[PDB]
RNA sequence: AUAUACCGCCAUCUUCAGCAAACCCUGAUGAAGGCUACAAAGUAAGCGCAAGUACCCACGUAAAGACGUUAGGUCAAGGUGUAGCC
């Protein structure tokens, strides 16, 4: 019996999410990565500063964009652009929507000394896989 | 009001209905069977005591011997005979003035 | 409300749909319908339609018999007249084939297969929230072959729906509607129940066919 | 530090402690509870104790077809706003925790007297709020398991009435108590059991039954008598329709036998309508009230039998040796006649 | 300090295969049970097993391995409820 990043069975009045649902074991098998970057990579280095910085990001633009978001974040460094992808819901105004995008994006750039880009998707309901 | 009329206006319609008086009344109590006299009064030293009965926590209300509708719904329509105050709810005081009354 | 009158023509009229016309006595013994298990197989509901008994085996009353499926062909008719549904079951497999082709022919359904549980009870999830079940269920054969009550009999008498089974000297006719004793395990008899019922649900259907055309030709 | 800090939920799991040996095995605790809570629906995004002024969130963008510009908020304005927000936080607390008054049935922390309403609709769709409900008992039934053990099951009888002579009881097992609920009512609104009454408020005569080791005795009454019998058996009476009788109850006390012997009579109950088409004589019902005076009730649909029925002298009749007593007045007891309440 | 508040993470039977919401039925409407295929009341959501995926295959090995038991271990990965030094 094993505990890791997986939802417990419940009488059915769970929705759960895509990766939500499915167990750390097939994140290659059945799942995506949530970030790309090459410091995982042989020879690169840097690796530490990419994930922290990553769980960073992570944190503050979920703190930032609180109670929108339905899911994990998509992380694409290419080279020096960073982008972001991001889904959430469509309950509040797209005034505060864009304000907290550009004041984020600027942000970031400032913070990081590097062009940054964020993208959003906007859903009635957050998308269920399965209820359990 | 001191007359009667406080019964068809119309909160008194609304506040209980085509029931009776007594029936929206109950009595909290020790268990199984309840004591077998109500208590002596509702009102003391101008002061209500908790749980009160119905014709004495409306105050609108003025038991009468003219208010025949008011004080016919205790005794049965088909027996004459009054319901004692364990039943209807009240307490000893109003109802041996409500028996006079209805005398 | 004419068509309501159209509804309740039937009822007043007594042997309305000529349903005595198709048997008799001469034909019932002539099927051996007038057989009965041993007195061994006898059963206390089952005396009264007993006239006599010879050899260990026991004999049916024919006048009540013809009484019970006079009864029986008639509410039938009546009801297929009303486009009531209905529902054929027979345990036996030795007439399985026949029975589901006379079905076909018919045009009304039956379940010959094995029962499975709470198939009436349940429908609701087994099928779909709507869905019409049968209006009448008939037996040609009451008990399953571990000569127990079947489930449908039950299941009728529980969820109000009218029955007519085929009684035998084992069978129990006291939750049947309309039961009628009979031979429940001779071919003759089989096939005799058979025919019957098709002429009747036949001319049940073609008679509502023609007063409705005649009401839209008037 | 900032990267130690987490999400809520994860917290929030973590001090109700949901699962552990304290619930497992229905052990539980002494009856402390700490309710869940939401702090992110509650405060707007916006405001923070550095009262910056925010056009794009905190302000409405335009005013007078004029772009705004970022401001402070002054250090009243400031207190008061976070004033109003402790008396907002306050208010919900308080909305939040209150009391809760469920109607005292049979009596407290018993679930005798309560109803939950009408059934729900079916699913073709048939809505009987003409239906009442009530339950009659709910007992906490266990049987052990290999692998858990001890694993509780909430058994409970529950009935279901018109007031119009037409109900059905149920029972319903479920390890929830609204689920068992929910599924007793369903049983009851399936299995009806209709019953006739003479007047509308009484039954036709009087009865007297067993049903496992359960003696109970219906006897009928004129009108103004009351519902003086068991709670149970008031409560059915209230959900059927009649509004007095009398009933006494010996032997066994167990509800479930008690409803089911209680329906078998009530169904067994011979009309006397019927009654006179089986006998072939006229009913002939007689008050104290009214003086002697034949009232006929009902008469044989069929054609009236021709000579009467003989005199029936010193019939042999079973009885019972304590109405024997209540009528020669012999007999004695406190328990007997009380000022009981209302019905 | 409290693993006897817990989260998080794992040993255990597991070299198992059962766990089961939601319905029906039997037992006089009890705790409970629901199996007979030439078949007699069980129908099943869903989970798991399994299948497929990884290594050299389809076998094999890994991985996976639920419901729950040991108030199992871990407030010393980290955080956190309660009680304390403050
Ligand atoms: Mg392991
Ligand atoms: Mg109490
Ligand atoms: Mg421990
Ligand atoms: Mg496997
Ligand atoms: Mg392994
Ligand atoms: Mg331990
Ligand atoms: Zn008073
Ligand atoms: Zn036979």
């Amino acid at each position: 019996k094993n505990r890791a990043a997986r939802v417990r069975v419940s009488k059915g009045d769970k929705p759960v999410t895509y990766e939500e649902a499915h167990a750390p074991h097939y994140i290659a098998h059945r799942k995506g990565w949530l970030s790309l970057h090459t410091g995982n990579l042989d020879g690169e280095d840097h690796a530490a500063e990419r994930t922290v910085e990553d769980v960073f990001l992570r944190k503050f633009m979920w703190g930032t964009f609180p109670g929108c978001l339905a899911d994990q974040l998509v992380l694409k460094r290419r080279g020096n652009q960073l982008e972001i992808c991001a889904v959430v819901l469509r309950q509040l105004s797209p005034h505060k929507y864009y304000f907290l995008v550009g004041y984020s994006e600027t942000l970031l750039s400032y913070f990081y000394k590097c062009p940054v880009r964020l993208h959003l998707q906007t859903v009635p309901s957050k998308v269920v896989y399965k209820y359990l | 009001d001191e007359p009667w009329k406080y019964l068809e206006s119309e909160e008194y319609q609304e506040r209980y209905g085509s029931r009776p008086v007594w029936a929206d009344y109950r009595r909290n109590h020790k268990g199984g069977v309840p004591p077998q006299r109500t208590r002596k009064t509702c009102i003391r030293r101008n002061k209500v005591v908790g749980n009160p009965c119905p014709i004495c926590r409306d105050h609108k209300l003025h038991v009468d011997f003219r208010n025949v509708k008011l004080l016919e719904q205790f005794v049965c329509a088909h027996t004459g005979i009054i319901f004692y105050a364990p039943y209807t709810g009240v307490c000893v005081k109003q109802h041996k003035r409500l028996t006079q009354a209805i005398q | 409300d004419f068509n309501d009158k159209i509804l309740n023509e039937p009822l007043k009229h007594s042997d309305f749909f000529n349903v005595k016309e198709l048997f008799s006595v001469r034909s019932l013994f002539d099927a051996r319908v007038h057989l009965g298990h041993k007195a061994g197989c006898r059963h206390r509901f089952m005396e009264p339609y007993i006239f006599g008994s010879r050899l260990d085996h026991d004999i049916i009353d024919l006048e009540q018999t013809a009484t019970h499926l006079q009864l029986a062909l008639n509410f039938t008719a009546h009801m297929a007249y009303r486009k009531g549904i209905i529902l054929f079951i027979s345990r036996n497999r030795q007439f399985s084939y026949l029975i589901e082709n006379m079905a076909r022919d018919c045009g009304e359904y039956a379940h010959t297969r094995y029962f499975r549980g709470g198939m009436l009870t349940n429908a609701r999830l087994l099928f779909g929230p709507t869905v019409r079940l049968p209006d009448l269920i008939i037996f040609l054969h009451t008990l399953n072959n571990i000569f127990e009550p079947h489930v449908a009999v039950r299941d009728a008498a529980k969820m109000n729906i009218p029955t007519v089974g085929i009684v035998d000297t084992n069978c129990n006719p006291c939750l049947i509607t309309y039961p009628v004793p009979g031979n429940d395990d001779s071919p003759l008899a089989v096939h005799l129940y058979c025919r019957l019922f098709q002429t009747a649900i036949t001319r049940a259907k073609e008679k509502r066919q023609q007063v409705e055309a005649l009401y839209r030709l008037q | 530090s900032f990267f130690t800090k987490l999400t809520a939920d994860e917290l929030w799991k973590g001090a109700l402690a949901e699962t552990g040996a304290g619930a497992k095995k229905g052990r539980g605790k002494r009856t402390k509870k700490k309710k869940r809570k939401d702090l992110n629906r509650g405060q707007i995004i916006g405001e923070g104790r550095y009262g910056f002024l925010w056009p794009g969130l905190n302000v409405p963008l335009m005013k007078n077809g004029a772009v705004q510009t970022i401001a402070q908020r002054s250090k009243e304005e400031q207190e008061k706003v976070e004033a109003d927000m402790i008396q907002q936080r306050e208010e919900w607390d308080r909305k939040k925790k209150m009391k809760v008054k469920r109607e005292r049935g049979w009596s407290g922390n018993s679930w005798g007297g309560i109803s939950l309403g009408p059934p729900d609709p079916g699913p073709c769709g048939e809505t009987y709020e003409d239906f009442d409900t009530r339950i009659l008992e709910v007992r906490n039934v266990f049987t052990m398991t290999a692998k858990e053990g001890r694993k509780k099951s909430i058994r409970v009888l529950v009935a279901v009435g018109n007031g119009k002579g037409a109900a059905g009881f149920s029972i319903g097992k479920a390890t929830d108590r609204m689920d068992a609920f929910r599924k007793a009512k369903n049983r009851a609104v399936h299995h009806l059991h209709y019953i006739e009454r003479y007047e509308d408020h009484t039954i036709f005569h009087d009865i007297s039954l067993r049903f496992k080791r359960t003696h109970i005795k219906m006897k009928k009454q004129p009108k103004g008598y009351g519902l003086r019998c068991h709670r149970a058996i008031i409560t059915i009476c209230r959900l059927i329709g009649i509004k007095d009788m009398y009933a006494k109850v010996s032997g066994s006390i167990n509800m479930l036998s008690l409803t089911q012997g209680l329906f078998r009579g009530l169904s067994r109950q011979e009309t006397h309508q019927q009654l006179a088409d089986k006998k072939g004589l006229h009913v002939v019902e007689i008050r104290e009230e009214c003086g002697p005076l034949p009232i006929v009730v009902a008469s044989p649909r069929g054609p009236l039998r021709k000579d009467p029925e003989p005199e029936d002298e010193v019939p042999d009749v079973k009885l019972d040796w304590e109405d024997v007593k209540t009528a020669q007045g012999m007999k004695r007891s406190v328990w007997s006649n009380l000022k009981r309440a209302a019905t």
